[PDB]
């Protein structure tokens, strides 16, 4: 039982989470690409 | 062109090197004062942070 | 009798054990030279190696005692190597030199310790989240194995080896009075004689190594 | 140097000093390192002809110990 | 493994009855120069060759000691 | 005396004055405690 | 022995390939995978994997969530989110939204979005750790 | 026990306090690790074309 | 000033080869080994070497030595020596390092 | 003396009194073997309580010993 589960949340939002901190850490190089790659159009209705 | 004439020198003093195996750590500090360690942030045993040693 | 290994040298009425205690270092050579021998090589290298696997983990105040540390790792360690020669005398074995190694740098390090950051020198007495009705003895008990961990330090390293050659010795009696007596025998307690050798070997280096560590942590904490 | 003198004199001729001693050790020091360690491609007799040495100067103070333990009596 | 007896054949010999004349001239001449004191012309090296063969023959012996009583290790007895 | 605190007393004075101080202090009550069990004997 | 399979949603660095052992990040703890390794199924937090070819050279990526899967066959699948190797990052990057979330933790108060800036804070810091 | 014979504790202490502070101190400190030779191919300060 | 190339040629780790050749010419090449076994034999006769437990573990060292050398003697030594190589071509590296880098300005 | 054999006895009783440190170190060191072979980012950290850890186990140990030479020599 982590702490986040603890708090209310799901692993799909630390995994977001954590891949968007790995996204934001990467290198300009590859950053606008990477961020492209993983962008999220859906919207709820 | 002075400024030429004076990296000319330069090289020149590194082309006379002294054959390493014969070179005493004071001998490598002169040919590169970067090499020499930092007696004043360090002045101790080893003279530079353990992590880089 | 059998404690003859470890009464003071002397010969010619002189006490020999100073020059035993000297010896180690000469083992060390020096050269100001960029490219060197095979021994200074290797020598240089091991000191480069424990000088980082020590001192790294210490904040810029107490990698000033490195020269100290990395010292005392080496001298130990050579004594206690030299030890294993045969009808050596090894001055580890005495508690008076561990005492004199133990006490003055604990010492030190508790005194400085407690010059500056007094107020937290007197709070590691006493951990973090400690609830109240359990107060008092929580200091008392600290303050005994404080004020005795020099004398854990000098009889640990002291009777450790005073043991290691002592059965070695009494395992060498037995191979001895083995000899007369049934051949198989006498090469199984070679062997574990042979055995308990490189077990000697290895606790030489990991005494020395622990000594040091325990001095270094000690000085980290009080840091 | 020895090997070479065939008069007593010579004896007298050496310096018989504190320094003379400690110059006189310090060069024996330096011709063996110099010989036998100091040498690229070096090897292990440099270090292990000292530790037979060491062996032998032990073995000598250990002796007043070990002279009572002889196996025979004559 | 048999080289030990190769060399043997020629220094480990029983000597010659042929070669005592050499060996007693020899003599002659070491206790020659004993007489005069002609050994301060010998320089310290040679003489402490001839100062550890001299050792030698002195352990030739005492190894013929150690045969001579049958045992190794001082006297059995 | 020359070559002697050329050779020795040169490099260790910075540990010899500063970063030795309470090795020395602790030197003292080392000795001190050596004396005192040296007496009761 | 050791079937692996090494994916992410845009590319896959291992199928079916035959390592020695890999190394994983597990939220409950780091582990290694070898052949014949207990049946077990683990999720990832931040962190390294290094995976060991026969040969002996190590490729030593980073991955920021995802899902090992070793089952009874050998097989192991490994999933991951964001899978980069460690020479797309850098260091000041890191470090700097360490600061970053650090400062909003001080500040936050609330236990969902606090849980939220500890969660980035968990990353960062692995991140930071990870690469040197 | 032979440790116990407090008659021979300084002939132990002093030899010790001499190789253990002074001795081997200084043949460590003769031990330098020289900074990694770093060549810096670039390092060039040109002014401004004159301009 | 270099470093000569060899050291001088200890036999057995024990005795160089200069007391050898200097025994050499009288008594030729058994005589050194027959020096040896006789003084010995007199140390062990007389009771000059005492034989107790001190022996057997003396027996234990030297074979635990002699082994350790033989097994782990080749691998510390080329171990020294690529220490130095590599010392010596990162040195040739920074040699004609800087040299491109004045050249270039 | 009846006394002085009472004193080598009780000596040696209160002497096995340090197999429980000698237990507690074992302990001690084997879950932070396990500890750190689990969450390795953390060495240090864990590191310091081991000491601290072995810090207390000695410290019952001596007590045991204190006694030994408190009846040993101080009585």
């Amino acid at each position: 039982v982590a702490y986040w589960r603890q708090a209310g949340l799901s692993y799909i939002r630390y995994s977001q989470i954590c891949a968007k901190a790995v996204r934001d850490a990467l290198k300009t190089e590859f950053k606008a690409n990477a961020e492209k790659t993983s962008g999220s159009n859906v919207k709820i209705v | 062109k002075a400024r030429i004439v004076e990296y000319e020198k330069e090289m020149e003093k590194m082309k006379n090197l002294i054959p390493f195996d014969q070179m005493t750590i004071e001998d490598l500090n002169e040919a590169f004062p970067e090499t020499k360690l930092d007696k004043k942030k360090y002045p101790y045993w080893p003279h530079q942070p353990i992590e880089n040693l | 009798n059998l404690f003859a290994s470890f009464i003071a040298p002397t010969i010619l009425g002189l006490p020999a054990a100073v020059l035993i205690i000297l010896f180690p270092p000469l083992l060390i050579p020096t050269s100001k030279y960029l490219i060197n021998n095979r021994l200074i090589t290797t020598q240089q290298w091991l000191i480069k190696l424990t000088s980082k696997q020590m001192m790294t983990m210490h904040n810029t105040k107490g990698r000033t005692w490195s020269l100290m540390l990395v010292s005392l790792i080496i001298f130990i360690a050579t004594t206690n190597l030299l030890g294993l020669l045969p009808h050596s005398f090894t001055p580890t074995t005495q508690l008076s030199m561990n005492l004199a190694m133990a006490i003055p740098l604990w010492a030190g390090t508790v005194i400085m310790g407690f010059r500056s950051k007094i107020k937290n020198a007197l709070a590691h007495f006493l951990p973090q989240g400690t609830p109240t009705p359990l107060i008092p003895m929580l200091v008392i008990i600290e303050t005994i194995s404080l004020l005795i961990q020099p004398m854990a330090l000098a009889v640990r390293l002291t009777a450790n080896i005073t043991a290691g050659h002592l059965l070695m010795h009494l395992i060498g009696s037995a191979t001895l009075a083995m000899s007369t007596i049934n051949l198989p025998s006498t090469l199984i307690i070679f062997t574990i004689l042979i055995l308990l050798t490189i077990l000697e070997i290895a606790v030489a280096l990991i005494q020395a190594y622990v000594f040091t560590l325990l001095v270094s942590l000690y000085l980290h904490d009080n840091t | 140097e020895v090997k070479l003198g065939e008069l007593p004199s010579w004896i007298l001729m050496r310096d018989f000093s504190p320094s003379g001693i400690f110059g006189a050790f310090q060069r024996g020091y330096y011709r063996y390192y110099n010989k036998y360690i100091n040498v690229k491609k070096g090897s292990i007799s440099g270090i292990t002809m000292v530790l037979a040495c060491y062996v032998l100067f032990s073995y000598s103070f250990s002796y007043k110990h070990l002279k009572h333990e002889r196996l025979r009596k004559y | 493994l048999a080289t030990f007896w190769y060399y043997a054949k020629v220094e480990l010999v029983p000597p010659t009855p042929a070669e005592i004349p050499r060996a007693i001239q020899s003599l002659k001449k070491i206790v020659n120069s004993a007489q005069t004191g002609s050994f301060k012309q010998l320089t310290v090296k040679e003489a402490v060759l001839n100062g550890l063969v001299a050792t030698e023959v002195l352990m030739w012996f005492y190894v013929g000691e150690i045969i001579g009583k049958r045992g190794i290790i001082g006297y059995d007895v | 005396l020359q070559s002697i605190i050329k050779n020795i007393w040169i490099p260790m004075k910075p540990y010899y004055t500063k970063v030795y101080q309470e090795i020395w202090i602790g030197m003292g009550l080392m000795g001190f405690i050596v004396y005192k069990i040296r007496a009761a004997d | 022995q050791m079937s692996f399979t090494f994916a992410s949603p845009t590319q896959v660095f291992f199928n079916g390939a035959n390592v020695r052992q890999v190394d994983v990040p597990t939220l409950t703890g780091a582990f290694g995978i070898l052949a014949a390794h207990v049946p077990t199924l683990q999720v990832l937090r931040p962190g390294l994997v290094v995976v060991h070819a026969e040969d002996g050279t190590t490729s030593k990526y980073f991955v920021s969530s995802g899902s090992i899967a070793v089952n009874a066959d050998s097989s192991v699948q490994l999933l991951a989110e964001e899978a980069v190797t460690l020479d797309m990052l850098d260091l000041g990057a890191a470090k700097a939204n360490l600061e970053k979330a650090q400062a909003e933790l001080v500040g936050t108060a609330d236990e969902a979005t606090r849980a939220e800036i500890q969660i980035r804070i968990e990353a960062n810091e692995a991140l930071v750790k990870a690469l040197e | 026990m032979p440790q116990l014979n407090t008659t021979v504790w300084p002939t132990m202490i002093t030899p010790m306090l001499l190789t253990l502070f002074l001795i081997t101190q200084l043949k460590m400190l003769n031990t330098n690790y020289h900074l990694p030779p770093s060549p810096k191919p670039m390092k060039m300060k040109n002014y401004n074309k004159p301009w | 000033p270099p470093l000569p190339e060899y050291g001088g040629k200890v036999r057995y780790g024990l005795i160089p080869e200069e007391f050898f050749q200097f025994l050499y010419p009288k008594t030729g090449v058994t005589g050194p080994y027959v020096l040896g076994t006789g003084l010995i034999l007199y140390a062990l006769s007389k009771e000059i070497y005492v034989i107790s437990a001190e022996t057997f573990t003396a027996l234990s060292v030297l074979g635990v030595m002699v082994y350790g050398i033989k097994k782990y003697g080749p691998f510390v030594a080329d171990f020294a020596d690529k220490l130095n190589e590599q010392k010596l071509a990162q040195l040739e590296e920074a040699k004609q390092a800087s040299i491109q880098h004045i050249q270039n300005a | 003396d009846i006394d002085t054999a009472a004193k080598f006895i009780g000596a040696g009783a209160a002497t096995v009194g340090v197999a429980g440190s000698g237990a507690g170190i074992g302990t001690v060191f084997g879950s932070l073997i396990i500890g750190y072979a689990r969450n390795p980012s953390l060495k240090q950290q864990l590191f310091s309580y081991a000491i601290l850890g072995f810090a207390l186990s000695e410290a019952m140990g001596l007590f045991c010993l204190m006694v030994a030479f408190l009846i040993l020599f101080a009585m």
